[PDB]
RNA sequence: CCGGCGUCUUUUGACGAACAACUGCCCUAUCAGCUGGUGAUGGCCGUGUAGUGGACUGCCAUGGCGUUGACGGGAGCGGGGGAUUAGGGUUCGAUUCCGGAGAGGGAGCCUGAGAAAUAGCUACCACUUCUACGGAGGGCAGCAGGCGCGCAAAUUGCCCAAU
RNA sequence: AUCUGCGCAUGGCUCAUUACAUCAGACGUAAUCUGCCGCAAAAAUCUUGCGGUCCGCAAAAUUGGAUAACUUGGCGAAACGCCAAGCUAAUACAUGAACCAACCGGGUGUCUCCAGAGACGCCCAGCGAAUGA
């Protein structure tokens, strides 16, 4: 049983200096893996500003002032990861975690309408006691009574307030998905062609909006939309689109001497 | 009428101090479904494994009675699947498959041959000879050293 | 303790297996139950999760089913005719899965005289035997010892993992099989 | 020998020396636990005791 | 009336555990046969396990490994990696991260979801401390230190302010 | 201060063992256990009160016995050693909830009908587990 991470064998995404002490908060079990997510004291410390250290951090949560799918969290070890949706009602601001183009967790702001529902890939399908078919989520959802044309890589809208499945996306090949996996992690494309290849792990062919083509498991996408253009959650500010890496370091110096 | 005259012992099978029978199904139904029931007559117990594999002629028709059996136990083939040549077939219903590759030295530029050597274990739907290629399918441990479990043999 | 490795074991080429752990608690293994006739007595052993696994010593008696008929009766073991594994297992008259025994048959015609009404008249009004009793039919080598008083049956269940002695009664080639090696 | 000798319908135990000499009359290698003796072998300032 | 908790059972995701093994690995033939009665390779009922399984009882078969280096002996944790390097390489890796193993040697357990735990228990062996002789205890490959050993490695320090 | 609930199986040290072992990349567990944590589930159980000797009328079920700390007396040179008695808790231990309060099913005896259908009565019908179909 483990308890404790070294700093070094976080995982890179949490951006966490190697210099300041040898430990990281070690999520515990809960929704998302530990690999892939982000823990609350991390959240509150590190990205937002909020507390200087996991002292004042916990002055924070373990108030009740932190809440996760309209839930108040007060574990700095809670794991949030990938669609959550972190409100804080004190200071009035409202985030859900998304992947960058980068790879990285990025907290993109919301509304209040567009803050109630969150997005959820089906990861299992069973029957339950009685004859009551559930369905297993990436977020350990268990909802019991899901659409019918629920199948296992599908998207279900959750609306988190309200605990009703309002709406299901079918993974097809018309559909629009983000990558959060692999190299490709944090990439917007609408889906080519599926391979599937039983057995072993399904590739899924992906194109971009520009047109860049690019594949991955198709257990790492995670289907958000008819298309690109109606997508049904808000996404980072690059939208999917990863520029070149020459043109995006050109840009950064012409912005830094145009800056002065 | 009252009495229903049930199946007779086949001996060509029972050869083994207790009695040779399926765990999957019963053999004594009177009104057996049509189930598990093949084309002449008996009760058996056939399942179709995953990956494109189909079941032979026998474990569908035939009258043996294995376990450890793909196509008819509770054994599943998963994970690897992979291909040898037949080596020796002296072990009862088991059989060494030889698994010859050739080995890149970094160093000096050239390969080099070396071999694995699998027991695997062979069911009843196959008779495969000495040098016979065959497919086989990994599987739980079924003894010491049977991890695998031949899925198709494709002869000489 | 008793372990289940293959440390000790010799490989395949003949070779020792040279040790370099202590032993596991995950790779132990218990003493065996050897669950015999008698009035019961069963002792719990606490497994891994908690779980319990009880160790049946000295059962008497288990829920024995007719599967052509698909039910079971409470029943009294009475004899372990036939063990395949040894004879010595016999004469001590060990339970253990797959072993042979004759239990009491009693609620098994009592059962078949109470369903398809025949016995080895009271309820005039219901005649839903004869919607029933057609079709069916039962095999000889069953009435017979039906009706002689005791019936060989099958262990189907494993007593020193269960604490139970539940069965299944012999019928077809499988009763044909063991009557031959019995006389 | 030490004694300690409790009334338990008043608590209030209290201990009492038992001399060499009123021990020396009793053969003591009966009497174990549990037993219900007449209190006169510790001393016969204690008769008509159990 | 309503809201924070706290708890049985049941069920599953998660953090794990345990097992299995696809490819890979220093030198040695002044080590060519190894295994199999007392399990060695397999098969049949069981048993045992958390489970698979010669893991194990009974029975049957006669196998399995090896000059593509088995078997036995010597060196010693395994990687990520370090040093040097045109290219090919040649070396080092006790050491921060990951995994494995151990707690003086060797066992055996209890409890628990998880230990064959050692700042838990039981026993023996080797050392060992207190005793009013009746008895009672020890386990620094934790951190400071101590004596030895060596060519060879620090303070019996302050603090939870940060991790 | 002590009962109780979790924790002490992590961390930290060391590298003695160790070559179909460990370990790496990659798979498997459909062969399995899995506390804490996350989202869920949940209709089993003739119990109380009062009166009468098994019944009646009632209903926010006002359940029961024991131990620590403590006191008393202490044993012992001591011991991260101990004894006996007297008290008293629970989210410890044990016991136990009718009707409100469902649907659904099986096996089965009298009663109105027709030349098999309904009503009523009885036994059994919860999650998990075993065996059989
Ligand atoms: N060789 C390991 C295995 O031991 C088994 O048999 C072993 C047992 O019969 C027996 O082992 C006993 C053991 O039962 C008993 N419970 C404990 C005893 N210490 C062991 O004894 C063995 O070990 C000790 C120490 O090494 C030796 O002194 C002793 O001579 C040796 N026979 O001796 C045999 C080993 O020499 C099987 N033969 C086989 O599985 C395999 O040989
Ligand atoms: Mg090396
Ligand atoms: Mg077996
Ligand atoms: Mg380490
Ligand atoms: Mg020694
Ligand atoms: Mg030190
Ligand atoms: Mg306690």
């Amino acid at each position: 049983a483990k308890k404790h991470l070294k700093r070094l064998y976080a995982p890179k995404d949490w951006m966490l200096s190697k210099l300041t002490g040898v430990f990281a908060p070690r999520p515990r079990p809960g929704p998302h893996k530990l690999r892939e997510c982000l823990p609350l004291l991390v959240i509150i410390r590190n990205r937002l500003k909020y507390a200087l250290n996991a002292r004042e951090g916990e002055m924070i949560l373990r108030q009740g002032l932190v809440h996760v799918d309209n839930h108040p969290r007060r574990d700095g070890k809670y794991p949030a990861g990938f669609m959550d949706v972190v409100e804080i009602p004190k200071t009035g601001d409202r985030f859900r975690l998304m992947y960058d183009v980068k790879g990285r967790f990025a907290l993109v702001s919301l509304s209040e309408a567009e803050a109630q529902i969150k997005l959820m890939k089906v990861v299992n399908l069973y029957t339950a006691t009685g004859r009551v078919p559930v369905a297993v989520t990436h977020d350990g959802h268990r909802i019991r009574y899901p659409d019918p044309h629920t199948s296992i890589g599908d998207t279900i809208v959750y609306n988190v307030k309200e605990k009703k499945c309002v709406d299901l996306i079918k993974n097809r090949q018309g559909k629009a998905v983000i990558v959060t996996g692999g190299a490709n992690r944090g990439r917007i494309g609408e889906i080519v062609k599926v391979e599937c290849h039983p057995g072993a792990f399904n590739i899924a062919h992906l194109k971009d909006a520009s047109g860049a083509e690019f594949a991955t498991r198709a257990a790492n996408i995670f289907v958000i939309g008819k298309d690109l253009n109606h997508l049904q959650v808000t996404v980072p500010k690059q939208q999917g689109l990863r520029m070149n890496v020459i043109q995006e370091r050109e840009e950064r110096l012409i912005a830094a001497e145009a800056r002065k | 009428p009252q009495y229903y005259h049930a199946h007779q012992v086949d001996a060509t099978i029972q050869h083994q101090k207790a009695y040779q029978r399926q765990t999957a199904v019963n053999e004594n139904m009177h009104r057996s479904s049509r189930k598990h029931v093949n084309k002449s007559g008996h009760i058996r117990y056939a399942k179709k494994i995953g990956l494109g594999f189909k079941t032979p002629a026998k474990a569908l028709n035939g009258k043996y009675i294995d376990r450890k059996c793909p196509f008819t136990s509770n054994v599943v083939i998963r994970g690897r699947i992979l291909r040898g040549i037949v080596h020796s077939t002296k072990m009862h219903r088991t059989i060494v498959i030889r698994r010859n590759y050739l080995h890149f030295i970094k160093k000096y530029q050239r390969y080099q041959k070396r071999h694995k050597s699998l027991a695997v274990h062979c069911s009843p739907a196959f008779d495969p000879k000495q040098g016979d290629e065959v497919v086989v399918g990994q599987c739980r441990p079924l003894s010491k050293t049977i991890r695998y479990n031949v899925l198709e043999v494709v002869s000489k | 303790g008793i372990v289940r490795s293959r440390l000790h074991k010799r490989k395949i080429t003949g070779g020792k297996t040279k040790i370099h752990r202590k032993r596991m608690k995950a790779e132990l293994g218990r003493l065996p139950a050897n669950t015999r006739l008698g009035a019961r007595r069963v002792s719990p052993v606490r497994a891994r999760g908690g779980n319990f696994k009880i160790r049946a010593l000295r059962l008497d008696t288990g829920n024995f089913a007719w599967a052509s008929e698909a039910i079971a009766h409470r029943v009294r073991l009475l004899d372990v005719v036939y063990n395949a594994t040894s004879n010595e297992l016999v004469r001590t008259k060990t339970l253990v899965k797959n072993c042979i025994v004759a239990v009491d048959a009693a609620p098994f015609k009592r059962w078949y005289a109470k369903h398809y009404g025949i016995d080895l008249a009271s309820p005039k009004l219901q005649r839903e035997w004869i919607r029933r009793r057609r079709n069916h039919r039962v095999e000889k080598a069953i009435a017979d010892q039906l009706r002689e008083g005791r019936v060989l049956a099958r262990i189907t269940s494993r007593p020193g993992q269960s604490g139970r002695a539940d069965g299944i009664l012999l019928e077809g080639a499988e009763l044909q099989f063991y009557l031959k090696r019995l006389e | 020998m030490k004694l300690n000798i409790a009334y338990p319908r008043n608590g209030t135990v209290k201990q009492f020396e038992i001399s060499d000499e009123v021990l020396r009359r009793v053969q003591l290698q009966d009497y174990r636990l549990g037993n219900e003796v007449d209190g006169a072998i510790f001393g016969s300032e204690f008769k008509g005791y159990i």
